[PDB]
RNA sequence: UGGAGAGUUUGAUCCUGGCUCAGGACGAACGCUGGCGGCGUGCUUAACACAUGCAAGUCGAACGGAAAGGUCUCUUCGGAGAUACUCGAGUGGCGAACGGGUGAGUAACACGUGGGUGAUCUGCCCUGCACUUCGGGAUAAGCCUGGGAAACUGGGUCUAAUACCGGAUAGGACCACGGGAUGCAUGUCUUGUGGUGGAAAGCGCUUUAGCGGUGUGGGAUGAGCCCGCGGCCUAUCAGCUUGUUGGUGGGGUGACGGCCUACCAAGGCGACGACGGGUAGCCGGCCUGAGAGGGUGUCCGGCCACACUGGGACUGAGAUACGGCCCAGACUCCUACGGGAGGCAGCAGUGGGGAAUAUUGCACAAUGGGCGCAAGCCUGAUGCAGCGACGCCGCGUGGGGGAUGACGGCCUUCGGGUUGUAAACCUCUUUCACCAUCGACGAAGGUCCGGGUUCUCUCGGAUUGACGGUAGGUGGAGAAGAAGCACCGGCCAACUACGUGCCAGCAGCCGCGGUAAUACGUAGGGUGCGAGCGUUGUCCGGAAUUACUGGGCGUAAAGAGCUCGUAGGUGGUUUGUCGCGUUGUUCGUGAAAUCUCACGGCUUAACUGUGAGCGUGCGGGCGAUACGGGCAGACUAGAGU
């Protein structure tokens, strides 16, 4: 099954997570089918990047995101803008 | 290792696949001695039981649909041309 | 690593002064060993060698400093070694030697290694850093009021202050208005060798 | 945006032409020396053999049962009771084909690249069209026995299922006949007619707790298959092939196909190097070089191949099936001699080889993966920590006055100078060390509660970090705790003396040492680098000494003894056509990191993130015929008669 995942790239104490669209059956260093975003967990908050509408393309089509992508989603809003609910933004 | 089940399951498998595999190849040769027999009577009859028995494992799924498709077709063709 | 040693065997190796100072000149001539005083054949390496050196010397730069600072320089388009004489004056210690919160090169390296200035409010323990534009530099504030500092306080004004940078009064600041010139301030080196010494 | 030369043939000179050197690089080793931190890297040789511990399990919201927990339960006063959460073991479902390792084999459609799949398959994911309807039989487990030293196994009962089988109906199963569109030939996409047929499953619920399965349309994802182009040496390997080449009819595959089979033809491959021998994982990448090029495939990433050696099948959507199975061989071990068990090229570690390369550590805190409705469980993947100067970067080992020209040493013309402002003496700072304290971001995160009824959201009560009491900050006296290394004749920066006298010796070349050695050992002095400096090993450059860039062949090495001619290369003038080479634009592709510009963040750098270049190419469409070229012509100058 297609899953949007976070691919870490950074240094040792610096982890970098990039939101990518990647198969399952793949490392998660790996080369994602296409990568539709990122997020720094070292801002002050954070640092939370979202293309909304290739991830509204990728969940309409089947790609199933994990817990974190699914929280980022959450807080972008795009996945209550593709499962119809009210609250389109919530950052 | 927790694969001694999964030994048994397979043998079971074995067991029940070449069954109906050797059932079907039967079946099959039956039909295929009735066609160089030439009866052209009960081998109408031969003909859907064969199908019968050849789907109904496509869909128990010890074969694949391909498989079925092209003996099917063959069968068929080989009581279409006597 | 630093040289901790005696610097005007090096002036004098070097022959030409390039520290100044209180401890500018040793009054007698320059024999830096027990055959100094013998004339040797100048040869094409020895010239471009002695600059090299001279600036290295100047500086507080180790030679692999030096290597990154000269090869940064000419992989930068335009000029080479104007670019690597502007990025040697970029260092801290320069610009304090330049802002005169400073006696030496020396004297500013060790302030900056100690610790005793934050550029953005924020601590720096490095000489190695090197300044941008519309950057300030600014005095702890605990450090104030020290003898290695109001010792200098009120004789800083002794000495000129480059075109690019500016002092402040009572309390200093050290801003960075642009990237200096040292072709037009305070070059007593010429980088037309050191570039040719880089290129063998 | 980028090009250094020097020495060495001679009595002296100019060429040619070798040999050596100055520079950089590494998964490095050695000699000496050796503080710390950030980030990386670390069996290159024996794909040699392995002690030992951990590396794949999960679901009671599928099922039968109750070994344990707390349990209300009879009560033994230490025994009872599946009906109850919960659950040992068992059935069943999924996972286990991913993840991790090595580079042995492999010169191959294995790899990179671009096409074709009208020759294809595709679980879990999404989603359109409908169903979710009836019966049967045994068995696991348990119980009673039996055999065997064990490993294991038999007989008799006994209980289920979302286990199995048999059913009704359901078109992308088939056959024959047709309609409708398409071209790229077999064909391709969709309906109709008649004859055939093909599955599902139930369970739970604090009552909107939720799960399911299949019959098929269409997406997403992964892969199977074919083709062109490119990436070693060797002809002292010149003839290779018979299922081999093709065709026909069957069989086989998910799928085309001599893939297999029966018959027919004689064909197919080869000097543009088949067949044979040696060597080798390929690529993105890494090093050197101004570039072209030369070397290389290690971190990391993509793929491929392998799992003691050799061979084979099955389950499954999907198997080199490392921690699955069967057999042959070797090795190791147990044995009652009849028989059995095993494979670290997973993590850690041991033996052996080598010049040589590391802990039998922590945690799922975060990410990814698997199992449920979940709560949750596992994960030597992963996040870290420990050892090594192994590599890059960065900071220290202090600084301000100092001619006491300390003393001394050294050289010595006996006058002096060198060591040398460095020192003593007066003083400033405490970077990193030592001691005590606070103390992290990494977690807009996950659980038990309050608005929300569950969908979405923030709120706080509690807790959750292996790293780690670590980073980092603060407070305390004290320069106090901290440097060494190589060379000094030309290449190439660095000279005096002592001892020695072809001896000791050094050395990259050529040259020094056989009694005034800047070349040997030593002392002083100097040069260069630095917690590193020299040697060794290999590659690039100098080398324009394999020359497209960028060489020559009268005498320095170099024209076959001459001629003919096969393939091949190359070709007069002019006209027309095509537009293959050529060139322009556009579109798709050319993964990421890494290379560069420009920025952003670790106090800076190393390290890392972003935007643009790179990706030299390829496929498709659309412009040109100026030159080469294909075709159709013409001319005589070339050439021939
Ligand atoms: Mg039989
Ligand atoms: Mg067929
Ligand atoms: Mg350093
Ligand atoms: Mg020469
Ligand atoms: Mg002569
Ligand atoms: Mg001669
Ligand atoms: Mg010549
Ligand atoms: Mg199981
Ligand atoms: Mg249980
Ligand atoms: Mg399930
Ligand atoms: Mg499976
Ligand atoms: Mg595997
Ligand atoms: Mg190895
Ligand atoms: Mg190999
Ligand atoms: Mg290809
Ligand atoms: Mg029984
Ligand atoms: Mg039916
Ligand atoms: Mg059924
Ligand atoms: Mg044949
Ligand atoms: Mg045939
Ligand atoms: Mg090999
Ligand atoms: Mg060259
Ligand atoms: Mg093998
Ligand atoms: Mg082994
Ligand atoms: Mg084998
Ligand atoms: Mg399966
Ligand atoms: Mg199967
Ligand atoms: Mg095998
Ligand atoms: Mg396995
Ligand atoms: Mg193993
Ligand atoms: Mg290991
Ligand atoms: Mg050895
Ligand atoms: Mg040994
Ligand atoms: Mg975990
Ligand atoms: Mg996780
Ligand atoms: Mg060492
Ligand atoms: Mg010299
Ligand atoms: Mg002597
Ligand atoms: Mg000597
Ligand atoms: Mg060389
Ligand atoms: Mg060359
Ligand atoms: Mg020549
Ligand atoms: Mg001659
Ligand atoms: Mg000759
Ligand atoms: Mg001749
Ligand atoms: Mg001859
Ligand atoms: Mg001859
Ligand atoms: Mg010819
Ligand atoms: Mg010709
Ligand atoms: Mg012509
Ligand atoms: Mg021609
Ligand atoms: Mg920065
Ligand atoms: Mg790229
Ligand atoms: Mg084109
Ligand atoms: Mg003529």
């Amino acid at each position: 099954a297609v899953k949007i995942k976070l691919t870490r790239l950074g240094k040792i104490r610096n982890p970098q997570y990039r939101v990518a669209v990647a198969d399952a059956r793949t490392r998660r260093d790996g080369r994602a089918i296409e990568v539709i975003g990122r997020y720094h967990p070292k801002e002050e908050p954070s640092l939370i990047e979202i293309n909304s509408e290739r991830a509204q393309y990728w969940l309409s089509v089947g790609a199933q995101p994990t817990e974190p992508v699914l929280k980022l989603l959450k807080i972008t809003g795009d996945w209550q803008k593709f499962k119809g609910l009210p609250g389109a933004q919530g950052r | 290792k927790s694969q001694q089940k999964r030994n048994r399951t397979n043998e079971r498998a074995r067991l029940r696949n070449k069954a109906v595999k050797s059932s079907l190849r039967t079946a099959v040769r039956a039909f295929r001695e009735a066609a160089h027999a030439g009866d052209k009577a009960k081998a109408a009859e031969l003909l859907a039981s064969t199908n019968r028995k050849l789907d109904k494992a496509a869909s128990k799924g010890v074969i694949h649909k391909n498989q079925a498709a092209n003996k099917k077709s063959a069968l068929a063709q080989a009581l279409n041309k006597l | 690593a630093r040289y901790t040693g005696p610097v005007t065997r090096k002036s004098r190796r070097l022959r030409t002064d390039l520290v100044g100072g209180d401890q500018a000149f040793e009054k007698r001539p320059y024999p830096p060993g027990q055959h100094g005083r013998a004339r040797i054949k100048e040869s094409e390496y020895l010239l471009q060698l002695q600059e090299k050196q001279k600036a290295r010397f100047t500086y507080g730069v180790m030679e692999k400093q030096f290597r990154r600072y000269y090869e940064e320089a000419v992989r930068q388009p335009g000029k080479t070694g104007e670019e690597l004489l502007k990025i040697l004056e970029s260092r801290l210690d320069n610009v304090i030697y330049r802002a005169g919160l400073a006696r030496t090169r020396r004297m500013a390296r060790q302030l900056v290694s100690h610790g005793h200035f934050n550029v953005n409010g924020v601590h720096v323990n490095v000489p190695s850093y090197r300044v941008s534009q519309y950057d300030i530099v600014d005095v702890r504030d605990k450090s104030l009021n020290t003898v290695p500092f109001q010792i200098a306080r009120e004789t800083a004004g002794e000495r000129p202050i480059p075109s690019w940078l500016q002092v402040v009064g009572e309390r200093q600041r050290v801003l960075i208005h642009q990237l200096p010139e040292r072709a037009q301030i305070d070059v007593p080196l010429t980088e037309q060798l050191i570039v040719e010494y880089y290129s063998k």
